[PDB]
Formats: structure tokens, C-alpha cells, sequence
């Protein structure tokens, strides 16, 4: 489980459609963070 | 490649590709429509041990 | 009931390059498959064809590591999609201005270019769907079961 | 980036959530035959020819084995795709029941 | 009864629905009788049981 | 033959051995068209 | 005994394909080439 | 939706007249179009595929 790099953020390639609730399906992912408000570890 | 038996000359090609699932979410739906013929006989096959 | 798939499900990226449109030029959200025989009992009675040929596009993407993404794959072993634009474009975030909302990647690329395509077109609900039976041009005689 | 909605107390205060992610990419392949057999070698190498017309005659029938045969597996991948993605899409798709 | 798999098994419904949308069947059809799978193959059927 | 050409587009026992419950019941059933169920329409044009 | 080089240039052509084994017993000489045979040439 | 319909008018003829008939008498067996078929067994010799 990797932690992701936060600069290909910064560019995005795609953007994407629609807003969900996303921690309702979770292992579709596998680097999962809920960032509850600018958080300690984006830096 | 190439890998030859029995006399023949097998040209067994090969490409491995890749599957990106773009979707926050569901994105495909299987619809169960209509019913053909059962492949079991409902019928009495009494198991033993 | 079939308002309920094509809502069940909720839209994935908007690639900007695909395109497969109508000749009137519509964009379709989603495709249909369906076998033989249901594919022709939903066109008799439950719905319409608007449209008989539809516009796609012929050409492919190249993602190549020519360039500085080369040095990358060799010394470090990893590699960035767009290394030359996501490596120049962060030299003027930090420096220039700020912006909420980018010019995404995709948006600056070339567009493709399309040929006419004969494949029928199904409208439910309100977006258009692609529907085709595939065991006449796929899994014709040969030793495959259809999925 | 979800959106918010201020409420009012005994609702406790919610603030602006974000969510992040990694995906892994799954890795799928693909396979086809073309097989010759023994003498179809030598009509193209040229171990069994002669000065006749009809050894010269005989190579256009081991060529057109090959013009025969290729085409029925550099058609035979175009139907793969149209087959490998209907072994993915009904991984993903769960029945309209659930 | 195996209390073992279902200890294997999760809680998460939103792939426990689509794990049963694509299961892989205790049952194979060109079996004579009816047999356990062999190791080979896999026939993607959906159990709501 | 509408339960052959359903099985020349896949071969095994039991492959073959449902093929007679299909030329069973599609012909007690489906034999006679034209004076069974010929009050009706959709069932005739298709 | 089917003449090989007749068929190099054909007269007609047929349109549907069909798993042909499934109906055999229609025919005289019919063989199954596994993408070639031996007795080909 | 029409009432009539266009129709040919002679049938096909398939004679022994020409370099067949020398092989339907020494050699015994025929070729349908022997001009014809033993004919383009030579530009396939010579020039193309």
C-alpha cells in the first residue's frame, strides 16, 4: 500500500463527472484517505 | 515464439494487455432477462458415503 | 425498466476524445449488448431507432517513453505519464498565479479523425445507447460459448 | 472535493471532507497458433525442387498455406478485444436484483 | 456448514454483491452426474444462494 | 430446428442429452401453427 | 480424392460459414486440416 | 408490396465445344472451364498472389 505522489494532483490528466460518497465502497481502491479538512500527511 | 513437436512447427503469438477501471462507482449493469431450459433433471439422486 | 439501468449507474470521465456521435452530432453516454433474440423483440414493439450510422473515430493513442521520460525508466524504474508537461508545468504554479479549476491535460490534445460507421441507435430515457447483438460478427462458428 | 451544507446546532458542525486514491492496474494476455507441418518447410526452403513446373507450381500452394493462415490470427485478435472486454464487463457488473 | 469460508468471507456489501454477480459455481455442467469442480475450470455463475 | 440452430453456435453428454427434452417440447407444442393459435397476430408474424 | 488445384482458382463463392462437422454424413471425402496437413502437397 | 417482378429470360449453357473435348475423349475426365481455369494456373506463376 503506497502512498500516492500529491504533485500528479497538481496536474491533473482527466477530470472526473460526478461527486459520491466514496467511502461507501472502499476496496475498488487501495490507498484510501478521508482527508477530513487540509490535514496533517498532504504535506 | 517458436516451438516445434511432433514434426509441426508450432508460431504460438502472445500480446499482454491491461485494464484501467475508470469508475468512481458503479459504471456496468448485467440485466437477468429471460430463462432457457434447465441443465439438471430435478429429479432423486440420493447421495452416499 | 429500462430507464432503470440507464440510470442506475453513475457517469465515469469525460474523455474528450472519443466522440461517438450521431450525424446530427449527439454524443452517446452509454452502450447495450444484448444477444440475438432480444435484440429483436425490443425493436419490434418496446422502442425506436432514431439513427442508423454513427461517427467514430479510426486512430489510437501513442504513449511512448521517447524523451527525458527514458532516463526514468532505466536509473530509477518508474515513470509518469506526461513527464515533459507535468515536469514544465510545475515551474509557473509556483511562481505565476493560482487557479481552482485547470486546463485539463486531455483538453489540449489533437482531435481524431472519424469515418461513418453502420451500427444502430437506441434512445431510453433521455441519452443515447449503442445496442448490438454480437454472436453473427463475433463467435460465428467457431468452438467459443457465448459469454 | 464533496460538497457542504452549514446546519444548525444540536447538529454537530461538518467540515469539508477530500478523498483519495490509488488504483492497480490488472494484467490480462493473449494467445494464438499458426501451426505449419513438416513439408511445408522444405517447399519453402527449396530442399525439394526441382527445374519442373510443377515444384514451382507446389510453392504456391505452401504460400498460400501461410496467406491462408494469417489472416485467420491477425483477424483472430480484433475478436479477442470484443471478447476480453465481455469477460471484464461481467466482473464489474453487479444484477439489477442487488 | 464450512464455518471456515464464510469466516474467509467479509462484511462489505458493496463487493459482496458483485462477488455473486461473477461467483465461481461448486458445479460443473459437462459433468456425468454431477461433480466437484475440477482445477481447471472456472464457469462465472451468480449464486443468490 | 429452432433447438438445433440453439446448439450449432457453442458439445459435451449433457449438451446433447437436453436437446431431447428441447425436440420434445417444441414439437408437442409448436407443431401445428397455423389452426392452434392462429386468432392472434403477434404470434403469427413472428 | 479431392483435386487440390482446382479450388487455386475458384468458380463461386460460398456465404455462411459453419462449424461443418456438426452435419458430416451429407458428404464423401471431407477432412478436418488442423491449419495444415502433411497430405496437403 | 409488388406485383411483378424482374426475371432472367435464358439459362446457363455448359458445353465440350473447345480445348475440353480433346480431354473428354484421351484423357477421359473434364475440367468445367479448362480455357479458363488452366489458364489462371500461370499467372499466379508468374506474377502475382
Amino acid at each position: 500500500p503506497p502512498g500516492y505522489r500529491y504533485a500528479a494532483a497538481m496536474v491533473p490528466t482527466g477530470s472526473l463527472l460526478s461527486t459520491i460518497e466514496v467511502a461507501s465502497h472502499r476496496r475498488l481502491f487501495d490507498f484510501f484517505s478521508r482527508v477530513r479538512s487540509d490535514a496533517n500527511s498532504l504535506y | 515464439a517458436r516451438h516445434e513437436t511432433g514434426g509441426g512447427v508450432n508460431f504460438t503469438l502472445t500480446q499482454p494487455r491491461g485494464n484501467v477501471d475508470l469508475g468512481v462507482g458503479y459504471t456496468a449493469v448485467v440485466a437477468t432477462a429471460t430463462v432457457r431450459n434447465p441443465v439438471t433433471d430435478m429429479g432423486n439422486l440420493p447421495q452416499n458415503f | 425498466w429500462l430507464v432503470d439501468l440507464t440510470t442506475a449507474t453513475q457517469p465515469s470521465v469525460a474523455v474528450p476524445r472519443l466522440t461517438h456521435a450521431d450525424t446530427r452530432g449527439r454524443p452517446v453516454d452509454g452502450v447495450l449488448v444484448t444477444t440475438a433474440p432480444i435484440k429483436q423483440r425490443l425493436l419490434q414493439s418496446f422502442l425506436k431507432v432514431e439513427d442508423t450510422e454513427a461517427d467514430v473515430p479510426v486512430t489510437y493513442g501513442e504513449m511512448v517513453l521517447n524523451g527525458a521520460n527514458l532516463v526514468t525508466a532505466l536509473v530509477m524504474g518508474k515513470a509518469v505519464r506526461s513527464l515533459d508537461d507535468v515536469g514544465r508545468h510545475l515551474l509557473e504554479m509556483q511562481e505565476e498565479q493560482l487557479d481552482l479549476n485547470r486546463q485539463t491535460l486531455d483538453e489540449l490534445e489533437s482531435a481524431p479523425q472519424t469515418t461513418r460507421v453502420r451500427a444502430d441507435l437506441v434512445s431510453i430515457g433521455e441519452k443515447l445507447v449503442f445496442l448490438e447483438a454480437l454472436e453473427k460478427r463475433i463467435y460465428a462458428a467457431t468452438n467459443v460459448p457465448y459469454p | 472535493h464533496q460538497p457542504l451544507i452549514a446546519r444548525d446546532g444540536p447538529h454537530p458542525i461538518e467540515q469539508p471532507t477530500h478523498n483519495y486514491m490509488t488504483k492497480i492496474i490488472d494484467r490480462r494476455a493473449l494467445n494464438a497458433a499458426f501451426s505449419l507441418a513438416t513439408e511445408a518447410i522444405a517447399l519453402l526452403t527449396g530442399e525439394a525442387l526441382d527445374g519442373t513446373g510443377i515444384g514451382a507450381h507446389r510453392q504456391l500452394r505452401a504460400i498460400q498455406q501461410l496467406a491462408r493462415n494469417v489472416q485467420a490470427v491477425l483477424g483472430a485478435f480484433e475478436r479477442g478485444t470484443a471478447d476480453q472486454m465481455l469477460h471484464v464487463l461481467l466482473e464489474k457488473a453487479p444484477p439489477l436484483a442487488l | 456448514f464450512t464455518s471456515a469460508d464464510i469466516a474467509a468471507k467479509h462484511r462489505c456489501l458493496e463487493r459482496l454483491i458483485v462477488e455473486t454477480g461473477s461467483a465461481v459455481s461448486t458445479a460443473t455442467a459437462a459433468s456425468d452426474v454431477q461433480f466437484k469442480r475440477p482445477p481447471g475450470c472456472r464457469e462465472l455463475v451468480e449464486d443468490p444462494c | 430446428l429452432l433447438p438445433m440452430q440453439r446448439y450449432l453456435d457453442n458439445a459435451t453428454r449433457v449438451a446433447r442429452a437436453t436437446l431431447v427434452a428441447e425436440l420434445k417440447r417444441s414439437f408437442c407444442e409448436t407443431s401445428f401453427f397455423l389452426g392452434k393459435a392462429g386468432h392472434r397476430r403477434e404470434a403469427v408474424e413472428a
